[PDB]
């Protein structure tokens, strides 16, 4: 279930059972056989972050420095962290206008991009028109009877 | 605007190639030749 | 003497089709159609004959199969008898060989105005199907010496050796012929649809070259600054206007997209 | 999507069969298509006709000749080897609701989905008519495929015999745009499903095209430039023709 | 007797899923088929039996007319037993069937079996026998048990098409009493003066 | 499959409406009521015996009044912890699919804040929540802007039963017949 969580986290509720409930987190048998309470949440809050950012970057625009440290919950130095070094790794490209005190997650496009996908659409109104076109034909059974 | 106008002073002398260059030749098809 | 001979539209797609089976092997099928007299030999459909490899000869032909085949025809909508068979000689040229008048002898007894075909897909290539017939002889316009055969026109003799010798000596197996076909209105709007369906398929290949807009007249114009330093250096202009054309057609249809 | 391919051999000998079979007062001429589907693009290189009759005022009653089917296989398999049936054809403009029953007859002899085509004898349409069908599960939808034109040998050289851009895409437009527009006013009257769902599509995907404008004549300039460019290289295939023309001018007044 | 073409119409309704015969009437009429099969292929060395069920299954066609059995029997294991008889449509398809035979000059004849009483109405019957009296289709009508439970639907279709016994129209009725399977079409006039019985 | 045959008696027409009573009103899937209206289900049941609550929840989601749930749901239903999550579900999926008819025009669907929190009574942190849910499920593409205040959402949901569009459509099918008839006029002319 936390799968599916991935694109939805809002990461409100994840620090609630990241403290609580931990099956498989803190206690290993058959895999890790367990290690430490520390080592296995290492690298677990480095990813939680990780996921947020990745749905910030797919949803949010723009988003007030403000804001974003209140849904991370890091302070302004921490919240810059782990922002930068997923930049340099080119996964998520996001402008961080420190001025407007927002981080910008829309990335540039040319214009040969814009007319591209302009192109893909009009290609695709054909096939609503073909496909509707059809059905006239296929309905007509239920319509002249 | 100034685009379209480049493409029709291009054509321009494109009609008037033809009438300047072949009227000559019309005389030298008429007289005999060895 | 010549005369008229019609083909159905139908029937030169059929012998195409039939003569594909392979160029080696020789490929014999049978006709349908009617008759005007002596002097037109209509060609409305064609039967396909199976395979055979004694490489159509006399013993190739099935009485059997024939006649389950022409049977259920009937039922196609199929009125009119056998006009002929057409043989196919790719490589060569129009003419008959020592099997196919021993062959076309047999059925002399059974229809008097079956017509010997001879087409040629390998040299048919040009666009022009180079095709010639050969008939038997019914008479009844002819007896001993008369003149049938209405209407001498169009080519001469051509062919290629054995039978371009010997014309009005001996008719019996084989004379010159000519092709002629017969469309009707409907038929000429059947060909016609090779050129929304299509419409989509124009935007289809727009939208590739949205994206590859740039990199299309990069090639263009940096080809024509090569083809101009040839130009330079020859003191040429064919390959310049090659380049040229295609930039037309990539300009005018791309702004028809808006 | 997978692709179908009509041959010309296969279009003329479903047209000829309108007058071959005397069909009129709007009826259809049932016939087969033989052709490889293992493929991904269809191809049809050979057709043939079945004889067909059926009531205007009753659609429960159709012949079908299933004897037929099994006369093809002692000939073309003599022939052709590669030659299976994968479905048939139609003459009819429009399909009906007996082609449901159809497909029951033939799914024992087809060794795959059996392909549902449709040919208009009326020739009334613009560019290619003729259409393609595939049922499948949905009960039963037929997907539609679209059609090409087979390019071979076998083919173009009898086109080619016989028979010797963006205004024919113009009365294309009107054919979808008239579609629509009289379905509704046909709805409207017999009134006060398939079709409501994806109708609104194409109003929420042309006021929307004016967005784009400021980026649209980014690259239309550039067809401008790349002719501005060209129309210089014109004049030189002109003025050094004038130059070679006047050179052989110059030796024919000597003569 | 003479050369002609034989249409067979197998019967399968809620009464022949039923119990109707203790061998599975069902596989029993697929016997009833061969018995009227050997005796029409004895009589001429050349004949054309055709094999077309409408009953429950809606309008269809199984098989064409052949002189072999062998793919009559397998396709009878593959219908349906439910359903409802209807031979309105039944025999509308039948009289097109008709025409797929080789030879025009055949005598055309359609032999039906009904065990069970048809639902659909008898207008359609009336239109349908004064159409086939013009070619002379010889119509053969066999009713098992149907005369009991309900009144006789096709005796309308009879009326119509009614011509002496050396034409067509020929009405006849299974009797109620026991007997062997093939003895019941024997004393009836269908398989006598035949190769076989 | 029950309506054709296998026991077509309002016995167990009256207990399968038990089971999609509970399941249409939970599940998130397709609308809320939407199913309800086009297939003849609750028309099968009687509005007596526990099944009154199943009629009353139509007006109960069309108007949007919260004190109707309290009183339309009792103790002995919502005390499952299913419904406890649910009960802000069902008034949010359909204030957000009403807001998106109303705004638009012609090329705007935009929204705002102050139209999503004044109609489903909530407050600002949660309409970039909830609605940013919906989102992810496949039911709207366009995201809100938190900068801004402006809130873009495209068009995603079919929005089957409608019937007032189909007589505002049919004069988007002449104009668009009419402009390009127009277009068409001038390329055989020149």
């Amino acid at each position: 279930s936390l799968v599916k969580l991935f694109t939805t986290n809002e990461l409100m509720r994840w620090p609630i059972v990241q403290k609580t409930y931990e099956p498989v987190l803190n206690e290993d048998d058959l895999a890790f056989g367990g290690e430490a309470n520390k080592h296995h949440w290492e690298d677990l809050q480095k990813r939680v972050i990780e996921h947020n950012l990745r749905v910030i970057s797919e949803y949010y625009s723009r988003i007030t420095l403000l804001r974003l440290n209140e849904l991370l919950d890091l302070t302004e130095s921490q919240t810059e962290t782990y922002i930068s070094d997923l930049v340099n790794q080119g996964i998520i490209y996001a402008k961080v206008n420190r001025p407007a005190k927002i981080v910008n997650f829309e990335k540039p496009k040319n214009s040969s991009q814009l007319l591209n996908e302009w192109s893909h659409n009009v290609d695709e109104l054909l096939e609503h028109i073909e496909t509707i076109g059809h059905l006239i034909t296929k309905e007509e059974i239920m319509h002249g009877l | 605007q100034v685009f379209d106008e480049r493409i029709k002073f291009a054509n321009q002398l494109h009609d008037e190639y033809l009438v300047s260059m072949r009227y000559p030749e019309d005389k030298k098809t008429q007289q005999n030749e060895k | 003497t010549k005369e008229t001979v019609y083909i159905s539209s139908i029937a030169l797609l059929k012998m195409l089709k039939h003569g594909r089976a392979g160029v080696p092997m020789e490929v014999m099928g049978l006709m349908l159609g009617e008759f005007v007299d002596d002097y037109t030999v209509n060609v409305v459909d064609v039967f396909a004959m199976p395979q055979s490899g004694t490489g159509v000869s006399v013993e190739a032909v099935d009485d059997v199969f024939q006649a389950k085949m022409m049977d259920m025809l009937k039922q196609t909508g199929r009125d009119q008898m056998v006009v002929g068979w057409y043989h196919s000689h790719p490589g060569f040229g129009c003419w008959l060989s020592s099997v196919d008048v021993n062959t076309q002898k047999s059925f002399e007894q059974l229809n008097s105005r079956a017509v010997a075909v001879v087409v040629d897909p390998i040299q048919s290539v040009k666009g022009k199907v180079v095709i010639d017939a050969f008939r038997l002889i019914d008479t009844g316009a002819l007896i001993n010496n008369l003149e049938p055969r209405q209407t001498t026109s169009n080519t001469g003799l051509l062919n290629k050796a054995n039978i371009q010798a010997l014309i009005h000596g001996l008719n019996r197996h084989y004379y010159s012929l000519n092709i002629d076909y017969h469309k009707t209105a409907k038929e000429t709007k059947m060909l016609m649809n090779l050129h929304y369906e299509e419409k989509e398929e124009s935007n289809l290949a727009a939208t590739k070259s949205m994206v590859k807009i740039a990199e299309q007249y990069s090639k263009r114009i940096e080809e024509e600054k090569e083809l101009t330093e040839e130009e330079l250096k020859t003191r040429p202009k064919k390959h310049l206007s090659e380049t040229a054309d295609e930039t037309l057609e990539n300009n005018i249809v791309s702004v028809l997209t808006a | 999507h997978e692709k179908v391919t009509i041959a010309p051999l296969v279009l003329l000998s479903a047209l000829d069969h309108y007058e071959r079979t005397q069909t009129k007062e709007n009826k259809r001429c049932v016939g087969v298509i033989l052709g490889d589907a293992n493929s991904s693009t269809i191809r049809v290189t050979n057709s043939f006709a079945l004889p067909f009759e059926e009531d205007e005022k009753n659609s429960d009653v159709w012949f079908l000749d299933h004897n037929y089917i099994e006369n093809m296989n002692e000939m073309c398999k003599k022939i052709n080897a590669k030659e299976k049936l994968i479905g048939w054809y139609h003459s009819g403009p429009k399909l009906r609701a007996s082609d449901l029953k159809i497909n029951e007859l033939f799914k024992k002899y087809t060794q795959n989905n059996p392909l549902l085509l449709i040919v208009d004898v009326k020739q009334q349409g613009v560019g290619l008519p003729t259409d393609a069908y595939v049922a499948i599960e949905q009960e039963k939808t037929f997907l539609h495929l679209p059609c090409t034109i087979e390019a071979e040998e076998a083919e173009e050289i009898g086109v080619e015999h016989l028979l010797r851009i963006r205004l024919t895409n113009q009365l294309k437009s009107l054919k979808g745009l008239q579609s629509k527009l009289k379905d509704v006013v046909e709805y409207l009257d017999k009134v006060i499903h398939t079709i409501l769902g994806k109708l609104q599509d194409v109003f929420n995907l042309n006021n929307l095209q004016k967005a784009l404008t400021v980026k649209t004549n980014d690259e239309l300039m550039v067809i401008y430039i790349s002719n501005l460019v060209r129309s210089i290289i014109a004049f030189d295939d002109l003025i050094e023709n004038k130059i070679q023309n006047k050179k052989i001018q110059e030796q024919r007044v000597k003569d | 007797m003479v050369l002609e073409a034989t249409v067979l119409v197998i019967d399968n309704s809620e009464y022949s899923r039923n119990g109707d015969f203790p061998r599975t009437r069902f596989e029993a009429q697929i016997d009833s088929v061969e018995f009227i099969f050997q005796a029409k292929r004895n009589s001429n060395p050349e004949n054309t039996v055709g094999l077309i069920s409408g009953a429950g299954a809606n309008p269809r066609v199984l098989s064409t007319f052949t002189a072999e059995f062998g793919k009559i029997l397998a396709g009878l294991h593959d219908t349906q037993i439910e359903g409802k008889l209807h031979m309105a449509t039944a025999l509308q398809i039948a009289q097109l069937t008709l025409k797929h035979r080789q030879n025009k000059v055949q005598h055309q004849r359609i032999v039906a079996f009904v065990c069970s009483p048809i639902s659909d109405s008898r207008d359609e019957l009336i239109r349908l026998a004064k159409t086939l009296k013009k070619n002379n289709v010889a119509v053969d009508i066999i009713n098992f048990g149907e005369i009991e439970q309900n009144t006789e639907l096709l005796d309308e279709f009879i009326a119509a098409v009614n011509n002496p016994q050396e034409e067509t129209s020929h009405l006849l009725t299974v009797t109620p009493g026991p007997r062997l399977l093939y003895e019941n079409i024997a004393s009836s006039p269908i398989i006598l003066e035949e190769g076989s019985s | 499959t029950l309506e054709p045959s296998t026991s077509i008696t309002l016995a167990e027409r009256q207990q399968l409406a038990y089971d999609l009573s509970i399941s249409a009103l939970l599940g998130d899937k397709i609308y809320n009521f939407g199913e309800l209206l086009h297939h003849p289900i609750m028309e099968t049941i009687v509005n007596d015996s526990n099944y009154d609550w199943l009629f009353q929840l139509l007006n109960a989601l069309t108007v949007g009044d919260f004190d109707k749930f309290d009183s339309l749901i009792k103790v002995q239903i919502s005390k499952i912890p299913i419904l406890a999550q649910h009960e802000s579900f069902l008034r949010q999926k359909i204030c957000l699919m009403t807001l998106i008819e109303t705004v638009f025009v012609k090329n705007i669907r935009m929204l705002s804040f102050e139209d999503i929190s004044k109609a489903t009574h909530l407050p600002k942190d949660n309409v970039e929540h909830l609605v940013m849910r919906a989102i992810s499920l496949g039911l709207l593409k366009g995201s809100i802007d938190q900068v801004n205040e402006l809130v873009t959402i495209s068009w995603v949901q079919p929005r089957i039963i409608s019937g007032d569009q189909i007589t505002k459509m049919k004069d988007r099918l002449v104009e668009w017949n009419d402009q390009v008839e127009k277009l068409g006029k001038k390329m055989e002319a020149r």
